[PDB]
């Protein structure tokens, strides 16, 4: 996917605690992807400096919406969102090798999630939904919500693990308990989106196996995509999570048609309600590039 | 007289970030996850190069609809999880009455144990 088709993802973030992350998202992942696929020399190595500055600005502006709890919401006076806080953790984690991320911000957010928003059976719960529902991709109006949100938060926790494990020793047990919940209910899932996202979450822990692994694989259409009737952006997102799961499994046999389908979408990110699609497709393709022979 | 890192506890963590080494008289506090009940002192202190006893996090209880159906009971009012120390009130389903050996219809969660009452057919 060619840098010139993605140049529009480099943008100045603005707005409050949610919209700022909507803006930070495409820039972060564009840089991540261009780094991995080494496209900077052709596209213009001068431009990377400006992108990193835009990412630092996003980070810095987001800190105005960090509450004393270490959680985030659109506004300092709005109750904190479980989803938004976990999204910040996912984004800041992937950016730790682009700019300086204060580990107390990141690991504080992680610890809040664990201590306040995890239920005894491992489920993560939202008590203050984001205002801009379009930013949450295929989680929106999903009826399998406990599994979908539990997977989402769990992925974030896993992506923060290396950085926060030592400072937050409740992290591994929290991660395990969420996994329990996902493992216990995975077989009953109906929606491909949920199957994909929870699948990646379990694969990161090496707990996608046996029948669950088979359900994961067999849920694909034509061995190349995970899809449900509805917004196509949800399927791109879903399939991106699936690809990441496959990379975790190192099932490099299954991968190439999936990458092909994602590539054939010619999805270049950035539009309305595109925050999750944009982050996930480029995360997944970047990882594919990094791991492929 | 320094202490090393504070101990881990299940289903909880400290409210600060942990250090390699702590001065004497230092203290840190624990917090349990949601619906887990802190037992013992939340605070531990470094005295003579040793931490005081850390607390525990007492488990809540899951309320099982399957067991309720099996035991011919239902909730008197209408909450899937109960804190340690918190109670749940059941009733016999219609046409059933308390067993002779049965726990009371009002029953309390203690550290993950909940005794369900059982009702039998009249
Ligand atoms: C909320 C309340 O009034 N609590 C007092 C309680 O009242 C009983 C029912 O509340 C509980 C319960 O203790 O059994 C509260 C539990 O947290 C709930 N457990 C879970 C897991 O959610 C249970 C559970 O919902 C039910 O047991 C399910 O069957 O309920 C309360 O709901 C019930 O309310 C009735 C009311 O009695 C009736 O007149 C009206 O028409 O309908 C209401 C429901 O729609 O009343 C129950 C009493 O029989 O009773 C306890 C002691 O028996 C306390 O009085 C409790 O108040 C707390 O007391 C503490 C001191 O011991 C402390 O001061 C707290 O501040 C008080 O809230």
């Amino acid at each position: 996917r060619d840098a010139e088709r993605l140049k529009h993802l480099i943008v100045t973030p603005s707005g409050a605690g949610e919209q700022n992350m909507i803006g930070m998202t495409p820039t972060v992942i564009a840089v991540h992807y261009l780094d991995e696929t080494e496209q900077w020399e052709k596209f213009g190595l001068e431009k990377r400096q400006g992108a990193l500055e835009l990412i630092k600005k996003g980070y810095t502006q987001q800190l105005a919406f960090r509450q004393p709890s270490s959680a985030f919401a659109a506004f300092v006076k709005r109750a904190p969102s479980t989803w938004l806080t976990a999204y910040v953790v996912k984004v800041f984690s992937l950016a730790v090798n682009l700019i300086a991320i204060d580990s107390q911000v990141l690991c504080g957010a992680v610890k809040w999630l664990i201590l306040e928003k995890q239920k005894p059976d491992g489920v993560f719960q939202e008590d203050a939904p984001v205002i801009h529902q379009e930013m949450i991709g295929g989680l929106r109006n999903n009826n399998e919500k406990d599994m979908a949100l539990t997977a989402f938060v769990l992925i974030s926790l896993q992506e923060a693990k290396d950085i926060c494990e030592e400072q937050v020793n409740s992290l591994p047990g929290s991660i395990t308990k969420a996994g329990d919940f996902l493992e216990a209910n995975y077989m009953n899932l109906q929606r491909s989106y949920t199957v994909a996202i929870a699948g990646y979450a379990l694969a990161q822990m090496g707990r996608l196996k046996g029948p669950l692994l088979n359900k994961f694989l067999t849920t694909a259409k034509d061995k190349n995509r995970w899809e449900d009737p509805g917004k196509q952006l949800y399927n791109v997102e879903a399939t991106s999570y699936a690809l990441l799961a496959l990379l975790q499994l190192k099932d490099f046999d299954f991968v190439p048609p999936v990458v092909r389908w994602l590539n054939e979408q010619r999805y270049y990110g950035g539009g309305y309600g595109s925050t999750q699609a944009t982050f996930m497709v480029f995360q997944a393709l970047a990882q594919y590039q990094k791991d492929a022979p | 007289g320094k202490c090393g890192p504070p101990p881990p506890i299940d289903n909880g963590d400290i409210t600060s970030f942990p250090l390699s080494v702590y001065a004497p008289a230092s203290s840190v506090e624990y917090q349990c996850q949601n619906l887990y009940q802190l037992e013992g002192n939340k605070r531990i202190t470094c005295r003579n190069g040793q931490w005081s006893e850390p607390p525990k996090c007492l488990h809540p209880c899951v309320i099982s609809r399957e067991i309720m159906e099996n035991y011919n009971i239902a909730l008197r009012w209408t909450k899937l999880y109960s804190r340690t120390g918190e109670s749940v009130e059941f009733v016999c389903k219609r046409g059933y009455r308390l067993s002779s050996r049965s726990h009371t219809l009002r029953t309390t969660c203690w550290d993950g144990k909940l005794e369900y009452p059982t009702c039998a057919k009249r």
